[PDB]
């Protein structure tokens, strides 16, 4: 379907700039608006700014917050939207997001019909420095058995932990990480497997610190 | 900006509604739409166009709007249906663009009492091999999320090294958490039993892991 | 002999942004058209008296085409820039290029009263349009007011329009409409333009005398 996908997110310094990218799929990307969203942990959805189709003029608006120091364009060459952000604050730091949106016609105000949005992504404007993460085993020992992994002492969020490569969605946990007194986090990831089926196969988690290009992949044995 | 009530409760199988009132310049004269956002994810599309549904939405959903405020029903109430949820439009003063509401927290009623389910490993080969010591505690898959967590080190109750998620939401819609006790890897041994005494409603599930 | 091409009279004499190529002549015995020109009122809606006008332009002996309110001077309270798809030029949305989309800025739409005065010593056609909405959630966004009014005031032309809201068979993709009206002014008389809303403006008008 729709289909679109965020990248470029990650630490930066303030008073430094990041662009961010939004790839689009499944649709006739010129015919749409796009607009850029943002929301702080657990604090809400905000608007960041929006560019219109070609057909409109492929002019751009922006919130006050961002107006002066984000540009916001488009290439419908390669069907991808950009947010180049300048002159980042810590509160500029949010999870964003990337839209679809109808241009009204006369007025050619953003219609809001954000029907399909981007996974997000997250930038954090910081000053501390990057730190890859250690990953720990967590060995197994009703009729199952839970086994997982020990994301410890990174900075900055996010972390992706996967099993056996993406694979293994059953039974798969990964839990909030938590900020420690260091300003570091840490999380784990648990599966829960049938017991017989420990001996019998196989269970690596890989960990993807991308803020400090950290791969690991750890086996879980008895 | 919006304003929607902070918080809405309502049981299954219930009327809901959701307000979002706002100005002649925003809400009175512009579009409304309403949006759903479960713990964690891109938000979703719920109205457009102050009652318009997008190709996936159910006949459970419906918008009104009546001069300067707009709101949000939802009739068949499901679990599925406990997220966040924000009214946003256009506001058409200078420069204000498009405003959203401060969003509202759908809570079902009624949901069966789930008790935590507790996994508590102790540290590991490598991590012991390191210098280091983490004892990591799971708790998920209870819904009223108000856990009580509590770590022991052989009776006794200790204070340095524990820090402790805020209870969370997944796929269940029951919360999940997660406790970490660091030590040395001496700490570790010159006890025996290390608990994770998890209360939930009054009862408390608790495991014990040892060197 | 006036050759408009693929164009018909009231895509000519509106500004339809797909014949702005027809060179512009100020005296022709008769008009040559085609079996069905291409390109008329891009935007749909009803021409008044469009056989009277063709009747009164078969002939002309002086035909000048003037700016009678200039965009960037004559509105600075409303929005001037509204365009279309409909009437689109080189792939982009664009609006006749003698009239002028009128809406709310920063919220309002103030009352506007603009007044013509014919120093010509000629008569001059002057055109207007009168916006119907399909709906009333459209008007608001356009124009943020419900109850509008469009009045045209001149010593022999003088009526009160009726901005009615319809919703109509979808043409050109709109199911709103533009009504196109238009009057010869004698000289010295002075057409007064007043509205609170719906008021498609006149940008240019042509002095002529007609031979
Ligand atoms: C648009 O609105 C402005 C108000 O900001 C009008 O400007 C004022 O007009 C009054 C009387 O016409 C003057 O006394 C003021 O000095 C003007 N300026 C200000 C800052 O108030 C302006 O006339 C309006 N334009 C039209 C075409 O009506």
């Amino acid at each position: 379907e729709v289909q679109l996908v965020e990248s470029g997110g990650g630490l930066v310094q303030p008073g430094r700039s990041l662009r961010l990218s939004c790839t689009a799929s499944g649709f006739t990307f010129g015919d749409y608006g796009m607009s850029w969203f943002r929301q702080a942990p657990g604090k809400g959805l905000e608007w960041v700014g929006f560019i219109r189709s070609k057909v409109y003029g492929g002019t751009t608006e922006y919130a006050a917050s961002v107006k002066g120091r984000f540009i916001i364009s488009r290439d419908d060459s390669k069907s991808i939207a950009y947010l180049q952000m300048n002159s980042l604050k810590t509160e500029d730091t949010a999870v964003y997001y990337c839209t679809r949106d109808w241009v009204r016609d006369i007025i050619l105000l953003p219609a809001l019909h954000l029907d399909y949005w981007g996974q997000g992504t997250l930038v954090t404007v910081s000053g501390a420095s990057t730190k890859g993460p250690s990953v720990f085993p967590l060995a197994p020992s009703g009729g199952t058995a839970a086994l997982g992994c020990l994301v410890k002492d990174y900075f900055p969020e996010p972390v992706t932990v996967s099993w056996n490569s993406g694979a293994l969605t059953s039974g798969v946990h990964t839990f909030p990480a938590v900020l420690q007194s260091s300003g570091l986090y840490s999380l784990s990831s648990v599966v829960t497997v049938p017991s017989s089926s420990l001996g019998t196969q196989t269970y690596i988690c890989n960990v993807n610190h991308k803020p400090s290009n950290t791969k690991v992949d750890k086996r879980v044995e008895p | 900006v919006l304003t929607q009530p902070p918080s809405v409760s309502a049981a299954p199988g219930q009327k809901v509604t959701i307000s979002c009132s706002g100005s002649s310049s925003n809400i009175g004269n512009n579009y409304v739409s309403w949006f759903q956002q479960l713990p964690g994810t891109a938000p979703k599309l719920l109205i457009y166009d102050d009652d318009k549904r997008p190709s996936g939405i159910p006949d459970r959903f419906s918008g009104s709007k009546s001069g300067t405020s707009a709101t949000l029903g939802i009739t068949g109430l499901q679990t599925g249906d406990e997220a966040d949820y924000y009214c946003g439009t256009w506001d058409s003063r200078l420069s204000a663009g498009v405003v959203f509401g401060g969003g509202t927290k759908l809570t079902v009623l009624g949901q069966p009492k789930g008790a935590p389910s507790v996994t508590l490993f102790p540290p590991s080969s490598e991590e012991l091999q390191a210098n280091k010591a983490t004892l990591v505690c799971l708790i998920s898959d209870f819904y009223p999320g108000a856990v009580t967590v509590a770590w022991k080190a052989d009776s006794s109750p200790v204070k340095a090294g524990v820090e402790t998620t805020t209870p969370s939401k997944q796929s269940n819609n029951k919360y999940a958490a997660s406790s970490y006790l660091s030590l040395t890897p001496e700490q570790w041994k010159s006890h025996r039993s290390y608990s994770c005494q998890v209360t939930h409603e009054g009862s408390t599930v608790e495991k014990t892991v040892a060197p | 002999p006036l050759q408009l091409g693929n164009c018909s009279v009231a895509g000519w004499i509106l500004g339809n942004p797909e014949c702005e190529s027809l060179i512009s002549k100020e005296s022709w015995s008769y008009i040559v058209e085609t079996p069905n020109p291409e390109n008329g009122t891009c935007y749909p809606g009803y021409f008044a008296d469009y056989e009277e006008l063709r009747e009164q332009l078969s002939s002309v002996s002086s035909f000048e085409r003037f700016e009678i309110f200039p965009k960037e001077s004559s509105w600075p309270n409303h929005t001037v820039t509204g365009v279309t798809a409909s009437c689109s030029h080189n792939g982009k949305s664009s609006f006749y290029r003698n009239l002028l989309w009128l809406t709310e800025k920063n919220g309002l739409y103030p009352n506007l009263s603009n007044s013509y005065v014919n120093n010509k010593e000629k008569e001059v056609l002057v055109l207007w349009g009168v916006h119907h909405p399909s709906n009333i959630r459209d008007q608001r966004a356009i124009y943020h007011t419900e109850n509008a009014y469009v009045s045209v005031v001149s010593s022999h032309y003088s009526r009160r329009f009726t901005p009615e809201i319809a919703k109509r068979p979808k043409v050109r993709g709109q199911e709103g409409r533009i009504n196109y009206y238009w009057t010869l002014l004698e000289p010295g008389d002075t057409i007064i333009f007043e509205a609170n809303g719906n008021l498609i403006a006149p940008w240019y008008a042509f002095a002529l005398s007609r031979g």
